[PDB]
């Protein structure tokens, strides 16, 4: 479990729930606050 | 002695290696310094010779990787199944297939890309798919969505059982080398059970529940009226109402009085009318014949009894006196190496793709797809990428097996020999008459297009000038035209439309009609001949001298891939094998690129159309046109790129956005393909100072990328940027006037 | 070792060969070149009338296509000479190789005219 | 012919010697190193500028170097 | 000159680890004229972490 | 040690014949001979391409260029343990040995070498290319 | 050879092109660069490069030198 | 060759719509690149590429002609810039080979030995092919879009 916590920590695991992260939240918000231009 | 040989408990399953990257590699192992580290270790990942010597060891992994694939495979097809179930209009589909465009994928409504959910009908929006899986499902016999997601369910578990069967036969229980060594135990099994078996249980699907249900469906009954499978193996009753054959069940199989059977299993050839697919008859007895031709082909090899033919003896007696030793040798080859092996599989799979594409645009063996003109280009053009794919990396593994695994203290005067002895013959030869082609068909057309530039169409190369008839080919068309009437007397009909006769129409539209070969279809013909012959010319070049040659008599110690030996000696860049693969990727992409734009102009242009005389889409423009370089650039590119690049505000848009994408990524790899890593590593010394400066250098090291990776990532580049083009121009230019 | 074919080690090549006009070894540089000249310009006639610009006017195909073959027998006797001028500074002389190209111009042009003549 | 030159800040590794596909290089004595050896390319004429005796070399900067000069027949490694 | 494991600076403009630190392996005491053996905990482009320095080339600092 | 002579007369492996071997250098210019002494009857590989069979004892091959003799002069050294010579012969008839021109294979150091090429210097000892500009040719400044 | 360039250019206007034709109404006379003498033609292109007002087929020039001579002083 | 492209690509588009009367056409359509391939390339090769047909020819023929010419010279540019020497040294000593076997032919022998072209001389060749194809390919469109139109 420590090896399998490691191998998470492992780069592009981090890079790959980072970015799903990072997606997933600008998604949310422009499906909550449709089409923004400014502001 | 041919039995089961497996070790117990090889390797520990265990989580420790995956929190060490590289621990396969002594090399990679020590850590990482540099960023050439990382390339290094997906490069080399599943370069299983470099990390053991041990065959059995080499053999093990492949088997585990093999069952990976599959499961992956598996859950492809368990995706497709489940989506044509879920997110799909295939039961109206089922119901009006002439005017319903197969849908099986729906985007979410979000950033406005919802637009590309169009009105594909049947009350549905989504993307036209145009893997034919409604038209396979159709002649399956298919009917409801619940089926389909049967199937969907079956395809995980069979996904989830081959990732068990990947772990359990690398972890658990791993077979030994001579088990793996036993081909002709494997060529029966493989013969016998897996072709044999295989088209014998889907004659047998296809018998009992295809032909019943298709009947049905093209003698026009509501698809929920239609009687469930079960009930048609359950109530023979039925089956007999269909075809009278089924009462007498399977006492005229027994009693060899086969000719009673002739109800479903029929020679008719041709189209069925109502339909635009091949007899599903037809179709059956050919998976009944295919059945008993590879069940008696399974036992030809002896295995644990003395009948059997043996594969060193066959080898072994094949010798002539031109040739000396003849096939000694190559039994002791083909089951030591795997890279030999890969060769000629990959080479034999790539053929046997492109073969695939040309029979089934030929003889459309599915339901209602000839008249699906998207569904017949997308297959074609898909497995003749797929082919020429396979083919040059056939060409690789040559070469791979020419410098690791070749052993001439093995392989004396023996035909690898003479043809390694005699390859300055070899290579003079193919270069010669590769330039003749090269000259002769690609100077047709520059000639065409100076005639026709200079005001004189008379002194051209075409059907009305100076004509250059495909002879040859128009008497092989009308042989096969004639065969049904002297030369198989049980024929009703051609194998083919595509050789003569009527024309079969499906919904107004033209399913298949007769090709004509003129001027313009030798010269297409003895371009494909050129572009294939110089690919042949490089991949063969590439394994030839792959060992040595009079430039670099020591080129095998240097191994399979590397950049080269030095500015020296004039210089020596590209002299690898792999550099010969990396050129024979890009003739690849030539070859095949020019094969598909013959496709798809000689088929919009002469086959397909509506049926009012056939009004062809692009109006039979071909035949005086295809012969100038101007005449491709106007009325194919040009005139067919109006879809495409006014695709935009509709569901085609997307289309229009991988049309523009490809070009980046095409234009995105010349950079790579045209410049060299020295000029980037000193870029990148000084972006490393600006780092330095404050502070954020990383400790493994910016390095440029090494110069066969620059050729890798330019070639990769190159060719997902032209591929995707033309898909994209393919796609939405079919779709739009289909 | 050489690798022995039939092609490049049968006897009859061998004699083909050795009485082919460039191979026997005590004619004279213009005989050899009249003789070459007398094969190359009435194989070379054809194809200009034939297939040439002019083909399709009768009466004037032949005369076109004869005498554009005789320019490029023209030609090829200038690249005879230039190359004898760059290679040598009987047959392999400086001397000998114009004798050559010589009877090559003289039976080139015969065998035009005779290849009309016709 | 090309030009080869060997410099100071040579350790007598030999691995330049056992990298040159061409027998050009050769060790002598020498006192400049704890190796009591020196590099040395007394046939340069046969040199051809692969440059492998400079991927060999360990030091830094190379202590073996390879200038491309005129070419020959030797040099270009032609065997016609 | 310096001692066994202390640290230097390069000071030999065409080195790769040039206006850099690196640590003494040994000093030879000889009349060889390279004596003083660094090591670099980063690599060159070769994938050589040791080199021969001078007295002059090389900086206790 | 003295500087052997070429005997023409030694056998050769037994091979049957490349398209990969001499060409009209050999008869204009030069071509290269090898020459070695096998322990035993063994098969290695021609550098020019193919498989050849060496005869027990005296072996005798001749090379168009250089880097094919280096080339089989590796492969029997470290393969099979063997010691061969290889000379230039000209179309006169002059036969020039070399390697090991002193004997003594050039990977190891043999008293009596005089160094060559050897610069006492570094290689940012060199001057600039400002001072070594309008000689008779073109120079490095690595030349002086 | 910039000058034997430029006297050229002045030769080849003055003997094959239109300039004292042009100077009369340069707004719809197109400028005529040099004669063509080319064997490979056939007779509609003979007939497309015999635009106008000229004899046999000619280039239509894109160089601006007869606007400039035009201004300077030729006439 | 890029930012020239660039630059002048821009000045012909805006010219061009100057010249016809529709300024909006490129005040709507220069703001995307699809806008860009559809409504300049695209658009204003109509009549270049109808110089000759099978119909006949006019005027636009040369220009026709010279812009495949220009696209046949870049893309055999890119055979030199890909493609390195020692294959063509390898394919070039097969050729000396089979030129110094094939009887009555090898009566006739080089004076200059050929080999592959240099690195160096490798990447000037490809340049040059590229740039020429480059600039007569942008020169016929230009001359004949401008001309056919106006
Ligand atoms: C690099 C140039 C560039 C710029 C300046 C923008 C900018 C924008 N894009 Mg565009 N876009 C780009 C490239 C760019 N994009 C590319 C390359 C693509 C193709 C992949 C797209 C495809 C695209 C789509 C499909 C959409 C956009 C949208 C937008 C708007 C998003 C606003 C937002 O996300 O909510 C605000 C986001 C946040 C507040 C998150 C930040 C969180 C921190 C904590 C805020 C801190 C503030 C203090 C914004 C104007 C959306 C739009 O409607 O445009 C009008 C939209 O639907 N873009
Ligand atoms: C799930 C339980 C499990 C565990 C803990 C292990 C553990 C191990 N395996 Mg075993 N094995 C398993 C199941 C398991 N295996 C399965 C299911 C298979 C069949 C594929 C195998 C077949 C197998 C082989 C052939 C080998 C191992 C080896 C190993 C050892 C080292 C491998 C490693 O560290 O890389 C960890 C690997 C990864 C984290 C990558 C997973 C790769 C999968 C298949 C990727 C598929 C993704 C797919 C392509 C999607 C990509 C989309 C796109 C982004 C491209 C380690 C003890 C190796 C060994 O013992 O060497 C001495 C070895 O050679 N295993
Ligand atoms: C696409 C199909 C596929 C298949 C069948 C394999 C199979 C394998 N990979 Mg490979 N891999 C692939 C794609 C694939 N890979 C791709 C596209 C890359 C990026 C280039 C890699 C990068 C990679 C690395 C770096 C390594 C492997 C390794 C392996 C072996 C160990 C896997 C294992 O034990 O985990 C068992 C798998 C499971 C238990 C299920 C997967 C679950 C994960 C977390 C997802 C196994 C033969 C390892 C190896 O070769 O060891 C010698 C290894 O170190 N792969
Ligand atoms: C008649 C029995 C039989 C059948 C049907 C197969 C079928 C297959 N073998 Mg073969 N194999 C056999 C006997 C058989 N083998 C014997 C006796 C040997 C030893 C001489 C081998 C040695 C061998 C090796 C080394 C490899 C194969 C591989 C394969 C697969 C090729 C991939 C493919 O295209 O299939 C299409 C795919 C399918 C038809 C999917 C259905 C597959 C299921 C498992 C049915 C196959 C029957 C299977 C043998 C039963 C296993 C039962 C198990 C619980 C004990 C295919 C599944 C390759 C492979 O891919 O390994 C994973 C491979 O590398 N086989
Ligand atoms: C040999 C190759 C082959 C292939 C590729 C197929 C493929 C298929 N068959 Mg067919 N079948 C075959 C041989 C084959 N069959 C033979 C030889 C027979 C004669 C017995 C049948 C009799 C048959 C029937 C009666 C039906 C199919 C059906 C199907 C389709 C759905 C099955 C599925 O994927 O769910 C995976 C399978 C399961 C999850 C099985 C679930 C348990 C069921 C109820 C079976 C219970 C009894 C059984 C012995 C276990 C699928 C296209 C179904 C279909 O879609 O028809 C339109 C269907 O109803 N097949
Ligand atoms: C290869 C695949 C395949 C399969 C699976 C079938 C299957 C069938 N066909 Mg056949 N058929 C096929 C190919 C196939 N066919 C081909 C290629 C042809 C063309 C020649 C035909 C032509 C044909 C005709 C004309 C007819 C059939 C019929 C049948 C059905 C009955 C046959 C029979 O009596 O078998 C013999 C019996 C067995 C094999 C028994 C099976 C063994 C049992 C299940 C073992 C159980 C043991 C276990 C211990 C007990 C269970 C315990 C458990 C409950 C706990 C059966 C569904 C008949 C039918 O019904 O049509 C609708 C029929 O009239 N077929
Ligand atoms: C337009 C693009 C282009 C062209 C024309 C060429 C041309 C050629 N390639 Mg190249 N190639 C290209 C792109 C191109 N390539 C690119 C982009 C790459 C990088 C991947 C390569 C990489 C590559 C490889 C790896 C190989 C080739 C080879 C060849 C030669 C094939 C032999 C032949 O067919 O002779 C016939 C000549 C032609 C088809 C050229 C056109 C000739 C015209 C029609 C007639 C010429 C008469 C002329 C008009 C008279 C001029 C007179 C005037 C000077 C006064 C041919 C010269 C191969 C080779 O040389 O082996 C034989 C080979 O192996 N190329
Ligand atoms: C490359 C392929 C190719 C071919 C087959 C042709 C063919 C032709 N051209 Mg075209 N042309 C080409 C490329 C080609 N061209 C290119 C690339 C250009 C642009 C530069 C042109 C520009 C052009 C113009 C401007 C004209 C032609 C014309 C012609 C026609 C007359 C030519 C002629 O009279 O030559 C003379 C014939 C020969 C020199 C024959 C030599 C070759 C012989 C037959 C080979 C025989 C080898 C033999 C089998 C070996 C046997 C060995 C054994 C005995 C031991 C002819 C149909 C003319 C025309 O009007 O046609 C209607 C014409 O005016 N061409
Ligand atoms: C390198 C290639 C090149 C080429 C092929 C051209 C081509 C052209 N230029 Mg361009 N030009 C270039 C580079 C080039 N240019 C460069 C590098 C510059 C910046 C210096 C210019 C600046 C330039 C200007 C400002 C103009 C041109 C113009 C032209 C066009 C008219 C032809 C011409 O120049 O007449 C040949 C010119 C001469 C022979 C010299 C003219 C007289 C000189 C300036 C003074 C003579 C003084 C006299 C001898 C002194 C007597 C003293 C007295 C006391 C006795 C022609 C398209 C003209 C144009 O566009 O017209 C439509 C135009 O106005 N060019
Ligand atoms: C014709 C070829 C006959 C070939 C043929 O009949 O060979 C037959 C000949 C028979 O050899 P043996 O009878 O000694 O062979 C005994 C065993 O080795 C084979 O069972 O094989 C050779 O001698 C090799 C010579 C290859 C010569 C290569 C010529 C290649 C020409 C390529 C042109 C192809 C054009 C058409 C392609 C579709």
């Amino acid at each position: 479990m420590k090896d399998f916590t490691t191998y998470l920590s492992t780069a592009p695991v981090i890079a790959t729930i980072w970015f799903t992260f990072t997606a997933g939240l600008l998604i949310e918000i422009n499906r909550y606050f449709p089409d923004p231009l400014v502001f | 002695k041919v039995k089961i040989a497996v070790d117990r408990n090889p390797v520990e399953t265990s989580f420790e290696k995956w929190a060490k990257p590289g621990h396969f590699s002594r090399t990679l192992s020590k850590g990482p310094n540099t960023t050439t580290w990382i390339w290094n270790l997906h490069a080399d990942a599943h370069d299983f010779d470099s990390h053991t010597s041990d065959l059995e060891e080499i053999s093990r992994k492949v088997f585990s990787a093999h069952f990976g694939q599959l499961g992956i495979i598996f859950i492809w097809l368990s995706g497709m199944y489940f989506h044509g179930a879920r997110f799909s209009n295939y039961e109206a589909w089922l119901s009006d297939p002439t005017h319903i465009k197969p849908s099986a994928q729906v985007v979410w409504p979000i950033v406005g890309q919802e637009i590309l959910n169009g009105d594909v009908g049947g009350g549905f929006q989504g993307i036209q798919i145009t893997s034919g899986f409604f038209q396979l499902w159709r002649a399956s016999g298919i009917t409801s969505e619940l089926q389909l997601y049967t199937t969907a369910i079956g395809g995980l578990v069979m996904a989830a059982a081959m990732f068990f069967a990947g772990w359990f036969h690398y972890h658990k229980a791993a077979p030994k080398l001579e088990w793996f060594q036993n081909v002709e135990s494997m060529l029966n099994h493989h013969l016998g059970g897996l072709l044999g078996l295989g088209s014998l249980a889907w004659a047998g699907h296809q018998i009992h529940v295809s032909l019943p249900v298709n009947k049905l469906l093209d003698a026009g009954v509501d698809p929920k009226e239609i009687p469930l499978p079960h009930d048609l193996l359950l109530n023979r009753a039925i089956m007999a109402d269909l075809y009278p054959s089924f009462a007498k069940g399977i006492a005229p199989f027994f009693t060899l009085n086969w000719s009673e059977y002739s109800d479903f299993l029929t020679f008719k050839g041709g189209l069925n009318p109502v339909t635009g697919g091949l007899w599903l008859s037809d179709t059956a007895h050919h998976h009944v014949a295919i059945a008993v031709l590879f069940l008696v082909a399974g036992h030809m090899y002896r295995t644990n009894w003395g009948i059997g033919h043996s594969m060193k003896e066959i080898l072994e007696a094949h010798r002539g006196p031109f040739t000396g030793e003849g096939h000694v040798g190559l039994y002791e080859i083909l089951t030591t190496s795997w890279h030999a092996q890969l060769a000629i599989n990959l080479a034999l799979f790539g053929s046997l793709s492109i073969i695939v594409a040309h029979h089934m645009y030929a003889m459309p063996p599915y339901p209602y797809l000839a008249t699906d003109y998207g569904t017949q280009l997308s297959l074609f053009t898909h497995h003749t990428w797929i082919g020429g794919f396979c083919i040059v990396g056939a060409g690789a593994h040559a070469a791979i097996f020419m410098v690791r695994d070749y052993d001439p203290t093995n392989n004396y005067n023996n035909l690898l020999d003479r043809v390694i002895r005699h390859r300055d013959a070899i290579i003079s030869h193919l270069n010669w008459v590769c330039i003749f082609l090269g000259f002769h068909s690609f100077g047709l057309y520059i000639h065409n297009d100076t005639m026709s530039a200079l005001g004189r169409p008379q002194d051209m190369f075409s059907d009305t000038a100076i004509q250059l008839q495909p002879v040859f080919a128009q008497w092989i068309q009308n042989t096969h035209f004639l065969a049904p009437q002297l030369t198989a007397p049980n024929a009703l009909a051609a194998t083919s439309l595509t050789w003569g006769g009527d024309l079969v129409a499906v919904g107004g539209k033209v399913a298949m009609m007769p090709i004509s070969l003129g001027t313009s279809d030798f010269m297409v013909h003895h371009i494909h001949a050129f572009t294939i012959h110089v690919t042949v010319l490089i991949l063969l070049k590439g394994v030839l001298f792959a060992r040595s040659s009079r430039l670099i008599p020591d080129k095998a110690n240097l191994g399979f891939r590397f950049p080269c030996d030095g500015p020296g000696r004039g210089g020596t860049c590209q002299v690898s094998a792999w550099d010969h693969v990396f050129l024979g990727l890009f003739w690849m992409y030539n070859s095949l690129s020019i094969v598909i734009f013959h496709f798809s102009w000689k088929m919009q242009s002469d086959v397909w159309g509506t049926v009012t005389g056939v009004s062809h889409i692009t109006g039979g423009n071909f035949a005086q046109s295809a012969n100038t370089i101007n005449g491709w650039l106007r009325d194919f590119l040009w005139a067919q790129s109006s879809q495409v690049i006014q695709s935009y505000g509709s569901a085609l848009s997307a289309y229009g956005l991988i049309f523009l994408g490809a070009h980046f990524v095409w234009a995105f790899s010349l950079m790579f393909l045209f410049s060299g890593r020295g000029y980037w590593q000193e870029l990148i010394e000084s972006i490393v100072w600006a780092h330095n400066k404050l502070k954020v250098a990383p400790a493994i090291q910016p390095r440029a990328l090494s110069i066969t990776q620059g050729r890798a990532v330019g070639v990769a580049h190159y060719l997902l940027g032209g591929i995707a083009t033309t898909w994209s121009f393919f796609l939405a230019r079919i779709i739009s006037v289909g | 070792g050489m690798l022995e074919t039939p092609v490049t080690s049968a006897p009859i090549v061998a004699t083909y060969l050795s009485n082919l006009p460039a191979y026997r070894t005590g004619v004279a540089p213009v005989l050899r070149g009249v003789e070459i000249g007398l094969a190359h310009g009435f194989l070379l006639a054809g194809p200009f009338i034939k297939l040439g610009p002019l083909r399709n006017v009768p009466e004037t195909a032949e005369i076109a296509g004869s005498l554009s073959a005789a320019g490029l027998v023209l030609i090829l006797a200038l690249c005879l000479s230039i190359y004898g001028s760059a290679q040598f500074q009987p047959l392999f002389s400086a001397d000998g190789w114009s004798e050559f190209a010589a009877g090559f111009l003289v039976g080139g042009e015969a065998g035009v005219a005779w290849a009309y003549v016709c | 012919a090309h030009i080869v030159k060997i410099y100071d800040t040579c350790i007598g590794c030999t691995q330049c010697v056992r990298a040159c596909p061409l027998d050009v290089l050769e060790m002598v004595p020498w006192d400049g190193c704890k190796a009591s050896q020196m590099a040395s390319a007394p046939r340069t004429e046969d040199c051809v500028g692969c440059k492998r005796c400079e991927t060999a070399c360990p030091t830094d900067f190379l202590s073996v170097r390879v200038y491309l000069g005129s070419e020959s027949t030797r040099s270009m490694g032609l065997s016609y | 000159g310096p001692k066994r494991g202390s640290l230097v600076k390069i000071l030999r403009p065409e080195s790769y680890w040039f206006n850099q630190v690196g640590k003494v392996v040994s000093v030879d005491q000889s009349g060889v004229r390279y004596p003083v053996v660094v090591r670099f905990e980063n690599q060159n482009y070769a994938g050589v972490t040791t080199n021969n320095y001078a007295l002059d080339e090389v900086v206790a600092a | 040690w003295t500087v052997p002579t070429l005997n023409p007369d030694t056998p050769s492996p037994i091979f049957g014949g490349s398209t990969g071997g001499l060409l009209r250098k050999a008869q204009t210019e030069e071509f290269y001979v090898i020459t070695w002494e096998a322990k035993k009857e063994q098969i290695f590989e021609m550098p020019t391409g193919g498989a050849a069979i060496m005869r027990q004892g005296p072996n005798l091959l001749k090379f168009g260029k250089k880097e094919q003799c280096l080339a089989l002069t590796t492969q029997l050294r470290n393969k099979f343990k063997l010691t061969p010579c290889f000379y230039r012969v000209f179309p006169d008839g002059k036969v020039q040995y070399l390697h090991p021109a002193d004997g003594v294979y050039p990977e190891k150091v043999n008293a009596g070498r005089v160094g060559a090429n050897q610069n006492m210097r570094r290689i940012g000892q060199n001057v600039n290319p400002i001072k070594v500009k309008f000689s008779g040719r073109m120079m490095s400044p690595a030349e002086i | 050879i910039i000058f034997l360039w430029t006297s050229g250019n002045l030769f080849h206007v003055a003997w094959q092109g239109n300039f004292e034709q042009w100077v009369t109404d340069p707004v719809h006379i197109r400028p005529i660069a040099h004669a063509i003498w080319d064997p490979h033609f056939g007779q509609p292109a003979v007939e497309a490069f015999t635009r106008g007002g000229a004899s046999g087929p000619v280039n239509i020039s894109t160089s601006g030198v007869y606007q400039w001579w035009y201004t300077i002083g030729m006439r | 060759l890029n930012t020239i492209g660039w630059v002048t690509f821009y000045w012909h588009w805006k010219h061009l719509t100057l010249w016809q009367g529709n300024v909006a056409q490129f005040d709507e359509s220069s703001t995307y690149l699809m806008g860009w391939l559809r409504d300049y390339l695209w658009l204003n090769s109509s009549q270049l590429i109808n110089g000759y047909n099978p119909f006949g020819m006019n005027s636009l023929s040369v220009w026709a002609w010279t812009f495949l010419f220009g696209h046949l010279i870049y893309a055999t540019g890119f055979m030199f810039l890909i493609s390195w020497r020692g294959y063509w040294q390898e394919l070039i000593e097969t050729l000396v080979w089979a030129h110094e076997k094939t009887p009555l032919a090898n009566l006739v022998y080089w004076k200059d030995k050929p080999v592959a072209l240099s690195i160096v001389q490798a990447r000037l060749v490809g340049l040059a092919h590229f740039s020429v194809g480059y600039i007569f390919t942008y020169a016929a469109f230009l001359i004949a879009s401008t001309s056919g139109r106006f």
